[PDB]
């Protein structure tokens, strides 16, 4: 709904920022801070969140707070509203999902940084 | 009619649901929202952990009521 | 000079929107170290108890679980004697994702669905699988002997 | 018959946050239809003039380009003397993610830059290319007759 | 000191510098944000198009001035 959190150190946005840390996803979606996740992956190779076995995981360009996508501009609410997801590219940048496939139909490069090119991520 | 469920964060989430929805459907409008797979959800109330085949009806689990979201778990 | 920002925030979220049948107080002489009373589950052997346990932060946490000990006596087939615990969550199957908050959640599901299959006291299990009934009558007067006015 | 959302959102945000040098109003009767004024960039020889143009939202948009014209008369190698703008964002390398906003600084950034080696107006990128320093006051000269007091 | 980027999506991000920073410099930190690879950022002040070897100084850029960031572009 709001702003994002790293669930194992429970950091909001500004506070992962403020000392170099980057917010990531897994490829089952789910979000963390990237130094709690490096650690739990040493320790064991299952998501915290879900469990799933997790091999591969990226950044996610959100900063601000409050989610929304950028090419039909509806925030987080109005996307779930219509069954719609949340989604990242493997570069990071989030869209719903209705967007980022009438955009594929197109171009098939990311819209907003043109890398060649996903899945929901759970926020 | 909404119930509530208390998400692994402490975060809180409205579910509308129907006196006859499965534990199963329950878990399924979950996965929807949080991404974790039902086999992985345990649903807490009054201290118990809800069974899958059972109804909300059964447990008498009435609107507005809130459900606790736990990982999968077992005694050993 | 203190606690990871963790278990500050989440020591203040405890306080501040309690979970029904759970109470969890951290120690004036250490912040690590929790006071806990559970209430027995509705529909189990054990409603109507009320059941104290210890809860321990280990330096590792969230890495690690906390270290977590029944101090009132209880007849179930994953307790023992010692109040010891055997539960996956507690150990092997850890997540730092899980919590204070679900950590006593899955304590009480455990006493809502027994393991005697693979159990911890192995007289109680066996007293549970081959007379059920009577184990669960044996855990109600337990109940009500260890874990009422207490 | 109403507008897409994002028409909407990116319309009120538009004039929620303006730009310096750039001005976008719709028409009161055309939601589509866009009046835009721009500023010359500095240390260009388009520095100091006002640049009317035109922008339409068409059918497809967000998924296809606006389109757009300059109304003002500019010297330029890929604009032309019906003010026709080559560009890339506006065709193949439009995103769905550029807005009105950001195609209009695009346009500055193309004055800024001109690209007599791909050109639009084919004179006028040979004289860009062949004598550089008249074409620039050329440019300049266009820009106080056409793009001042206008 | 501070200046400010007029990101994509209209949102203002603040970014640290120095008057001695390159462009390229600055796009490093855009990129660290917002994911964009350098190459693909243009930054324009002014009016102009901003070039990547240049720095903030020269461009008489001064601490509380915006940047509006585009996508790479070309005439043709
Ligand atoms: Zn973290
Ligand atoms: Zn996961
Ligand atoms: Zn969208
Ligand atoms: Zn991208």
């Amino acid at each position: 709904s709001g702003t994002v959190s790293c669930p194992i150190c429970m950091d909001g946005y500004s506070e992962i920022v403020q000392n170099g840390r980057l917010i990531v996803s897994t490829e089952c979606g789910h979000v963390f801070c990237s130094q709690c996740l490096r650690d739990s992956l040493k320790n064991a190779n299952t998501c915290p969140t879900c469990r799933k076995k997790i091999n591969r995981y990226h950044p996610i360009y959100i900063g601000s707070g409050t989610v929304s996508c950028p090419i039909c501009m509806d925030g987080y609410s109005e996307i779930v509203q219509n069954g719609r997801l949340i989604v990242s590219t493997e570069c990071g940048h989030v869209f719903c999902s209705q967007c980022l496939r009438d955009s594929l139909k197109n171009a098939n490069t990311c819209p907003t940084c043109r890398k060649k090119i996903y899945h929901p991520i759970y926020i | 009619m909404q119930i509530f469920v208390k998400t692994l964060t402490g975060k809180t989430i409205t579910l509308e649901v129907e006196p006859s929805d499965t534990i199963e459907n329950v878990k399924a409008k979950i996965q929807d929202k949080e991404g974790i797979p039902p086999d992985q959800q345990r649903l807490i109330f009054a201290g118990k952990q809800l069974e899958d085949g059972r109804t909300l009806s059964d447990y008498n689990i009435q609107k507005e009521s809130t459900l606790h979201l736990v990982l999968r778990l077992r005694g050993g | 000079a203190g606690l990871p920002r963790r278990i500050i925030k989440e020591t203040q979220r405890l306080l501040a929107e309690p979970v029904p049948g759970i109470k969890a107080e951290p120690d004036e002489s250490n912040a690590r170290y929790f006071h806990v009373v559970i209430a027995g589950p509705q529909d189990s052997p054990f409603e109507g108890g009320t059941f104290k346990l210890e809860l321990f932060l280990p330096e590792e946490y969230p890495m690690a679980a906390p270290k977590v000990r029944f101090m009132t006596k209880i007849y179930h087939p994953n307790v023992d004697k010692l109040g010891r615990i055997k539960l996956d969550i507690l150990a092997d199957k850890w997540s730092p994702a899980l919590q204070i908050r679900t950590v006593l959640l899955s304590i009480q599901a455990l006493l809502s669905a027994p393991n005697p299959d693979d159990p911890l006291a192995n007289d109680v299990a066996e007293q549970w699988k081959t007379n059920e009934a009577q184990a669960i009558e044996t855990a109600r007067a337990w109940t009500r002997l260890y874990a009422m006015n207490n």
